[PDB]
RNA sequence: GGAAAAAUAAGUAAACCCUACCAUUUGGAACAACAAGAAGUCGUAACAAGGUAUCUGUAGGUGAACCUGCAGAUGGAUCAUUA
RNA sequence: AUGGCAGUCACGGGUAACGGAGAAUUAGGGUUCGAUUCCGGAGAAGGAGCCUGAGAAACGGCUACUACAACUACGGUUCGGCAGCAGGGAAGAAAAUUGGCCAAUCCUAAUUCAGGGAGCCAGUGACAAGAAAUAGCAAGCUGGGAAACUUACGUUUCUACGGCAUUGAAAUGAGAACAGUGUAAAUCUCUUAGCGAGGAACAAUUGGAGGGCAAGUCAUGGUGCCAGCAGCCGCGGUAAUUCCAGCUCCAAUAGCGUAUAUUAAAGUUGUUGCAGUUAAAAAGCUCGUAGUUGAACUUCUGUUCAGGUUCAUUUCGAUUCGUCGUGUGAAACUGGACAUACGUUUGCAAACUAAAAUCGGCGUUCGACUUAGGGAGUAAACAUUUUACUGUGAAAAAAUUAGAGUGUUCCAGGCAGGUUUUAGCCCGAAUACAUUAGCAUGGAAUAAUGGAAUAGGACUAAGUCCAUUUUAUUGGUUCUUGGAUUUGGUAAUGAUUAAUAGGGACAGUUGGGGGCAUUAGUAUUUAAUAGUCAGAGGUGAAAUUCUUGGAUUUAUUAAGGACUAACUAAUGCGAAAGCAUUUGCCAAAGAUGUUUUCAUUAAUCAAGAACGAAAGUUAGGGGAUCAAAGACGAUCAGAUACCGUCGUAGUCUUAACUAUAAACUAUACCGACUCGGGAUCGGCUGGAAUAAAUGUCCAGUCGGCACCGUAUGAGAAAUCAAAGUCUUUGGGUUCUGGGGGAAG
């Protein structure tokens, strides 16, 4: 069936700006979906972006400016203790100037390095770059 | 789509989008619970029921209308179908199998098609049990099949 | 997804399959079957032995020629060696009955190309390094 | 009254034997067997539609490779012909 | 009484397995070891028993047994157990002196003085680690050069320079030594006088020179597939670039080869990070509990204040060899507050305001001082229970990292720095990491879990009943405090949507899906009834075969067993194997259609089951055709083979059993995406013509085989619309592979 609409949602989306679509529909989506959509269009991949209400579990339609050059999801969401950072740094981002690992916090969700900043951090999320 | 390793589609179904009720119907939510609850009483699944009030006293969607479920409605009214349809059925046919297996005990298709008929009841068993929507106790071999027919 | 499955629940899963689809290794699966204790030297890495007799063996496949070889009789183990007595005249002070130390060529296992059966090397006579029998201005007896 | 040897019963239980079983090592032969190699010997299976094809399964026969029946698959010697 | 444990691996077996601290290599993650200075455990030849004591089953104490060691006048005895040191024997690839002392570290005792193979000294000692010499300088000759002087090979000069069986004196440890230091003594080191270097010397090896793998293009000598080399390619058979050796070269260099186990290279065991059409690898196919994995909703949000933070700056003040302060904007953090909005009580503190009092001046203008009031400000009680994350308590020392620190650098020790305040001064022995399980604690995300649905819950008041603390104590009342009910009041009384998820209901319809019946049709045989006439049949040719007791042949008809043609095609259905004459029943299925219910019920799956052409098997049927074995002809040098004539088992069936097949798309299932295009099969919805057809066409559209074109997407390529969305390496789950042959 169906898992980790953000995994679900996050593809789409990349499908999206690799093959050059102007914009995206993604259809199952969620808190998670829209929190991490307005974290990456907060820094600035994402361009404008609506939600129609579906009755169900809305739509919604991103922008694609044309910056994105991949945006995915992390398997199981590992935990990541603060000390656990830097493997993943290396691991997933393509240079130490992209830092944009998301991740889950009890503080909600921040960018991977905003979890610095706040100082705890916790389970990965994604990561997009 | 079920023990379908290779078949499936999209039968339909999808609830428009204004959730009030129709315009042009006037009906209390009391005026349709005595048509269902009565219209139960007769001997009907709630399944059937929502049905007729939708092909014959236009009313789409009973849930719309009172705020209320069928099954709930008729539940509250006494007029509860003791066992649930989906269980009744799946037994029904699973049933109608084995009758038509017995004067025909070399047709092999059937054989497996009631292995499968038989495999899903045991998933409800085990969910409308869960749910305590069900006796524990409650069982379905051959019994238990035979025990309804009565 | 592939084959592995990548729930955080089950690592237990991921575990065993990887304790089990390792004996296909057999680096791993020779270790692991104490299999080095069986061999000639049992484990070891020399032996010692008297000569049974100096014989020769002749090449393999493109080569043709007469190799020096020593059949030894190792010490506590007891087991026929055949070992190859390394270069030139070499042979010539192997006497029959001395005190040979012999190694193996080569990872424990195929002998030199152009060897058939023989695993071993012969390295001393007498309790005297061959090298030494060698080379004149060393030893002798 | 204390108290040595002796003797006593229940007990801990050494060794030994018998009855079963486990583990680890190590052993054994003529004929036989296995391994590898070749311009040994007899033929030619396979490649080439390799004498009108291989190949899988199962069955039966034969100096030998293999042939043959039934059923498949092309990895075929076809990606094709109601007018 | 009958339990206790177990696939969340019991029980049992192996371990060249005593566990840790740690050790080796390491991008990250890992891989392999830990006999061995710390700690804990176990044991003293094997095994049991015990005395004694505060304390051991001790074991440098005892008893018996098993196997042993020492003496004997053979009666009997041993303070007989080295896995303590030093030594022998043994094993074996393999590990030092039967030395010295109590001086240092500690220990023991009645104990400042005694004893200690603990321990320290020394011997042996290339395990291993630190530093480091085997030469340096210059003249001259000379190659180079080179800058020059300058049409040519010639002079000046200088230089990164570089050569020499030519020159020359300075330098210096090895060495060897009176002294001093040091020491328990002795050895050595260190300081140091007399003595101490010029070529076989006072000294470099080891291992190579085809490729990988740095270095011979020697026309070198010997050898002639011999001797031998070679890690793997390969060298060698008379002109070897790999043998033997010379020469010259290269590499690491007081070191360098070799053997074996092991680390990395190994994305060649892969969580990160592989592969699985054809290279090894998807199971033939479905069901299915364990396991693994699971859709979306529940204070969002706004305004303002404040603390920093950053960043920006048509900018300000300071300082210099690079920072601070100030202002804006901005973001977000935070924390407040307030907004139907993360809490309540307490005590403290309190900050301001509304009243009342008192006090002063002239009821009021005003002011100081009181009660009430919450923020804010702490501590305890609450927010379903965990995961997970923050943080601190705990995680021995040594080791790793690491600060200070010129042990002659360094290993490394933890010391040392200044006598110019010197009967004293200054400064040190820091710090980090420590995951896994436990504790304290801050928390808002994801994830799981939970609360009110039979009803009952919640809050509140009263009544009643049970229980009960302090009231001295015992009763009896009352009462506080818990619990039980009944009632009445209050509250918007209490059940998220309905997943282009899934299960059911229902509706016409579609299919060579299946099981019973039934029913044909030619044909093959074989038989009857007639009809002739000499050949049929079979091959390339013929031959066994059949035939005027009539063949082959023609007509009619019958029996029988199997089979379903032509229509039948990249078209249909079935989980797969598989499934095509008619008609009739029996239970089943997809897809489409739904403003129907149910509302996570689900994906995949070890166990564990249902199927699974052929061929084959058991016991009965049936027996037409074809036909394994067999019998024959022919063909061949050979034919028990490819052709031909016959023929048994089977092939058909009932009931059992067998499970494999190139069970093939050689491409696991569920899910989402992404190129173009028509044509299909099934369903549906609009429309047009005829006509009013279970038809045709146009246009949609779900679902199903399949094709065409194409990819700045994939690949080793063939090729792939998926074999794609994988170094920009991670939706969920099952199975499988790890050079080849021996081998399934
Ligand atoms: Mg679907
Ligand atoms: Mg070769
Ligand atoms: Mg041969
Ligand atoms: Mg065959
Ligand atoms: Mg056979
Ligand atoms: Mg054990
Ligand atoms: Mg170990
Ligand atoms: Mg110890
Ligand atoms: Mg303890
Ligand atoms: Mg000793
Ligand atoms: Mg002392
Ligand atoms: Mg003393
Ligand atoms: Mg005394
Ligand atoms: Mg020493
Ligand atoms: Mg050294
Ligand atoms: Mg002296
Ligand atoms: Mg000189
Ligand atoms: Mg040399
Ligand atoms: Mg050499
Ligand atoms: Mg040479
Ligand atoms: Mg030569
Ligand atoms: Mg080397
Ligand atoms: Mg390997
Ligand atoms: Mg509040
Ligand atoms: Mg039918
Ligand atoms: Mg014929
Ligand atoms: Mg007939
Ligand atoms: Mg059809
Ligand atoms: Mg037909
Ligand atoms: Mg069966
Ligand atoms: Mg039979
Ligand atoms: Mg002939
Ligand atoms: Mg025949
Ligand atoms: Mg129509
Ligand atoms: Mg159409
Ligand atoms: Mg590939
Ligand atoms: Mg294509
Ligand atoms: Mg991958």
């Amino acid at each position: 069936v169906k898992v980790n609409i953000l995994a679900e949602c996050l593809k789409d989306l990349v499908n999206a700006e690799k093959m050059g679509k102007k914009q995206v529909l993604l259809r199952p989506v969620s808190k998670v979906v829209l929190k991490f959509l307005r974290i990456m269009q907060k820094n600035g991949y994402i361009g404008e972006f609506e939600v129609i209400d579906d009755h169900r579990s809305k739509k919604v339609v991103v922008e694609l400016i044309g910056r994105i050059n991949k945006c995915g999801v992390i398997s199981p969401r590992y935990d990541v203790p603060l000390a656990d950072f830097e493997k993943w740094t290396n691991n997933i981002l393509p240079s130490r100037q992209f830092g944009n690992v998301v991740l889950t916090t009890t503080y909600g969700i921040l960018t991977h390095e905003e979890c610095r900043k706040r100082h705890t951090g916790g389970k990965i999320l994604g990561f997009f770059y | 789509m079920q023990m379908k390793g290779k078949g499936k589609g999209i039968s339909g179904s999808a609830l428009p989008f204004k959730r009030r009720s129709p315009k042009w119907l006037h009906m209390t939510p009391s005026t349709v619970v005595d048509l269902s609850v009565k219209l139960a009483k007769k001997g009907l699944t709630p399944s059937q029921i929502g049905v007729i009030l939708r092909d014959q006293h236009g009313i789409p969607q009973v849930r719309f209308l009172t705020g209320q479920k069928i099954l709930r409605i008729l539940k509250k009214n006494g007029c509860a179908p003791q066992l649930p349809e989906d269980l009744y059925f799946l037994i029904k046919k699973a049933l109608s199998i084995r009758k038509h297996l017995e004067k025909n005990r070399k047709d092999k298709d059937s054989k497996y098609r009631l292995i499968l008929v038989e495999s899903r009841i045991h998933r409800l068993s085990r969910y409308y049990k869960l749910n305590q929507k069900l006796p524990p106790k409650w069982k379905y071999n051959a019994q238990t099949a035979s025990a309804l027919v009565q | 997804g592939v084959g592995k499955p990548r729930g955080i629940r089950a690592g237990r899963k991921l575990a065993r399959h990887r304790k089990d689809q390792r004996w296909a290794d057999n680096d791993f699966n020779k270790r692991l079957l104490g299999s080095r204790w069986r061999n000639p030297f049992m484990g070891a890495s020399h032996a010692k032995g008297l000569v049974t007799e100096k014989i020769g063996i002749e090449s393999k496949q493109p080569n043709s020629a007469v190799r020096k070889c020593v059949r030894v009789l190792l010490r506590k183990n007891s087991k026929k060696i055949a070992a190859f007595v390394p270069m030139d005249g070499c042979l010539n002070f192997l006497a029959e009955n001395d005190e040979v130390l012999v190694a193996g060529l080569g990872r424990q296992g195929h002998a030199v190309g152009d060897i058939p059966g023989v695993r071993f090397k012969v390295v001393c006579v007498k309790g005297i390094s061959l090298l030494a029998l060698f080379k004149g201005k060393k030893e002798k007896r």
